[PDB]
């Protein structure tokens, strides 16, 4: 019954704070910064230095200005929070094209409306 | 059924298997591919000589394509037709080269189907920095360069786009061929214009734009590939050096642990003996490794004067400094790190051989059949 | 309990669970390899 | 999709601990303690970022030991069916594709490809192309994919992908 394309998840996931691949990248990164330091602690595991690499691969901007920048441009709107992961990690280039790939799209918006946001994210990006 | 009541012999239909047997005409392109990776970097085949081992190698081939001949079979029955027991592993070469040929002539001619598909695209979109379908017959003719030919349809797929629907810097052509001829022909882009103007014609604000460009071009130019590709395969003199962990958890076990400071191993040393190339390799697994031609250091220097502009003036200093930004970002992006690969890999392939080559001798060492029978019949 | 500095399994935890003349048949449960378990030579250990 | 949530967790801590360093003593454990790991419930977690407060240790009878319910804002990773994610491509075989969603693994087999998308087993790399060989598929590509399948292995998740939905390639 667990979808995600239905908007449905558990009660407890619900009321999760998404986040988004540079948010976690820079997280990642700052207690890398913080860890390395301070001589005499345990050392990072692969799963951190695998998680580092995987989302290293998708940053699509390090500012974390314009990170905040494009959380607050599109939470503007009334889509829900697990709409604003997807559609800012792909960035598709066309509104096709995010609508195809999250099937919610489909008639909760209209098509200039997204496309617009579509072009502004790619802007936004670096 | 087909394995055993199967027209041709399953020694020959194993044998071909890449290749369906050898047509009359391919039997010389079968050949000639067989000459030129029968011994690139070590000596093998030279018994054989260069024309005569190429004339045998095209003999054996045909005999295996005609009558479904085998390893042994051409080996002993087709003494004449091959190299008359230049060495024992003739068959087994010949069918290795056969298989190679047959591969590189099938990877050739798909490649030359995808260029004229995509020339025949580019045409019908633009026709009602252009993309030239031009590269395409390069590509098909580009047989014996395999790893090579790979990299030139990727740089031309990933520079014309790929898309599938159903003047900045030197030219890339001008630049890799100066490159290949160490003096460069052509100059950076000698007009009064600078970064600073061509960062307003993408919408950046920045003046590295016109530099990933080059970057990316630069990197997907097959021109370049043939060029950086064996400078360092041919010589690379890698410093074998145990690092901090890895001088106490080697022991002096692996390649790079039993020399503490052993370094400035050339390519003979890995490639020709194969325990270098698989100590080198155990070393690098898990503790570390050190392999370094070291070389660079003056190969990098002779480039940086190519594909730049001499005078600096404003117009000329600027076409300078930008042409030589444009080449850093192209080394930085697949200078360093394709050779380093490709030294990886050519590493890797001499480990290889010497263990195939040492499992062989002492197979043929220890299957001699020598028993002891009464008075030694 | 022993730490694995040296070895094979560089910087590796586990519980000792059989002995033997030069190895170590280590065990643990973060580990999912080979149903997390590994083994490794025995003066290689440390008495943590 | 990674997440922050608010969780919560208790550690006995031995006496010997007790001293200057009590809070300092737990802090480590709980980091040693809640990294990497996974459960069925909420998930995999990734690493904690910082700790909302430190409990009142219970002093259990006739044991030396305490327990500290202590909670923590750390951040987990538990995909659900449906959606979408870039990964990159690990391997390529016949049987199937081998991608690498951060921590999770998922597969993706040749039914699942479309019939345009065919072998090439004879050169080095293995690697699909197409027919007119204009788009080429390898490893180290940032490949998205459709999650379409979960599964735990013991505090082991391996989803399960597929590549029927069309604008499932290179950007």
């Amino acid at each position: 019954e667990e979808d995600a394309s239905q908007l449905i998840f558990p009660k407890e996931f619900e009321t999760a704070e998404t986040l988004l691949n540079s948010e976690v990248h820079m997280l990642l990164e700052h207690r890398k910064q913080q860890n390395e330091s301070a001589e005499d602690e345990q050392e990072l595991s692969e799963v951190f230095m695998k998680t580092l690499n995987y989302t290293a691969r998708f940053s699509r901007f390090k500012n974390r200005e314009t990170i905040a920048s494009v959380r607050s441009l599109l939470l503007q709107k009334k889509l829900h929070k697990f709409e604003l992961a997807c559609l800012a990690n792909l960035c598709p280039e066309t509104a096709e094209e995010s609508k195809a790939l999250i099937p919610s799209l489909e008639g909760r918006f209209e098509d200039e409306e997204l496309q617009q946001i579509l072009d502004d994210i790619q802007t936004k990006r670096s | 059924n087909e394995i055993r009541a199967t027209d041709l012999p399953e020694r020959f239909q194993l044998r071909s298997i890449p290749v369906k047997g050898a047509e009359d005409d391919e039997l010389e392109e079968e050949a000639d591919w067989i000459y030129r990776n029968a011994f690139a970097t070590p000596t093998i085949s030279l018994s054989r000589k260069g024309p005569s081992t190429i004339q045998k190698i095209k003999e054996a081939l045909g005999f295996m394509r005609n009558q479904h001949f085998e390893v042994p079979f051409i080996a002993f029955y087709r003494k004449e037709y091959v190299e008359p027991e230049l060495h024992i592993n003739d068959l087994w070469r010949v069918w290795q080269w056969d298989e190679k040929w047959t591969q590189l002539r099938i990877r050739k001619e798909n490649l030359t189907r995808l260029f004229e598909k995509m020339q025949a695209y580019q045409y019908e979109q633009i026709s009602a920095i252009r993309a030239l379908d031009t590269t395409d017959m390069e590509r098909l003719k580009d047989v014996q360069s395999m790893d090579e030919l790979k990299d030139v349809y990727n740089h031309f797929l990933l520079y014309y786009g790929r898309d599938i629907p159903k003047k900045f810097g030197l030219t890339p052509e001008q630049f890799g061929e100066n490159l290949r001829d160490s003096y460069q022909r052509h100059e950076t882009e000698q007009f009064p214009a600078e970064p600073l103007e061509l960062a307003k014609d993408t919408p950046e604000a920045v003046l590295e734009g016109a530099r990933y460009m080059v970057a990316l071009q630069i990197a997907r130019e097959p021109l370049v590939r043939q060029v950086l590709r064996q400078t360092f395969q041919e010589r690379a003199k890698l410093n074998i050096t145990p690092t901090k962990k890895g001088r106490k958890d080697v022991d002096e076990a692996h390649y790079a642990y039993s020399f503490k400071y052993l370094k400035n191993k050339p390519v003979k040393e890995l490639r020709d003996d194969q325990f270098l190339k698989i100590c080198l390799a155990e070393d690098e697994g898990l503790l570390t490794t050190d392999i370094s031609i070291d070389l660079k250091g003056t190969y990098f220097e002779e480039i940086k004067q190519f594909y730049y502009r001499d005078e600096f003036s404003h117009q000329v200093q600027e076409w300078n400094r930008q042409r030589t930004m444009a080449i850093e970002r192209a080394l930085q992006q697949f200078l360093y790190v394709q050779m380093a690969k490709e030294l990886k890999n050519k590493l890797l392939a001499e480990a290889k051989e010497y263990v195939i080559k040492a499992c062989s001798r002492k197979l043929y060492n220890w299957l001699r059949v020598a028993p002891y029978r009464p008075d030694q019949q | 309990i022993v730490k694995v500095i040296d070895g094979p399994h560089s910087g590796r935890e586990g519980e000792i669970r059989h002995l033997f003349r030069s190895f170590a048949f280590l065990h643990c449960k973060k580990l999912v390899e080979n149903g997390g378990m590994f083994v490794c030579k025995t003066r290689h250990l440390v008495l943590a | 999709m990674f997440y922050h949530i608010s969780l919560e967790h208790e550690i006995l801590l031995h006496p010997r601990y007790f001293g200057p360093n009590l809070l300092n003593t737990v802090k480590q454990k709980l980091f040693t303690e809640v990294e990497g790991t996974c459960t069925g419930k909420y998930g995999f977690v990734i690493a904690v970022t910082t700790i909302d407060n430190i409990g009142a240790g219970v002093i259990q009878p006739g044991r030396g030991f305490v327990l500290y319910p202590v909670k923590y804002k750390a951040i987990v990773f538990r995909p659900f069916k449906g959606e979408v994610v870039d990964a990159v491509v690990t391997q390529v075989n016949k049987v199937g594709l081998f991608t690498e969603i951060g921590p999770m693994s998922c597969f993706i087999s040749r039914h699942s490809i479309p019939s345009e998308m065919e072998f090439d087993p004879n050169s080095n790399p293995p690697c699909y192309k197409t027919m007119d060989e204009d788009i080429v598929i390898q490893q180290d590509d940032e490949i998205r994919l459709k999650i379409v399948g979960t599964r735990v292995d013991k505090n082991d998740i391996f989803a399960i992908g597929s590549l029927m939905d069309d604008y499932l390639g290179l950007v």
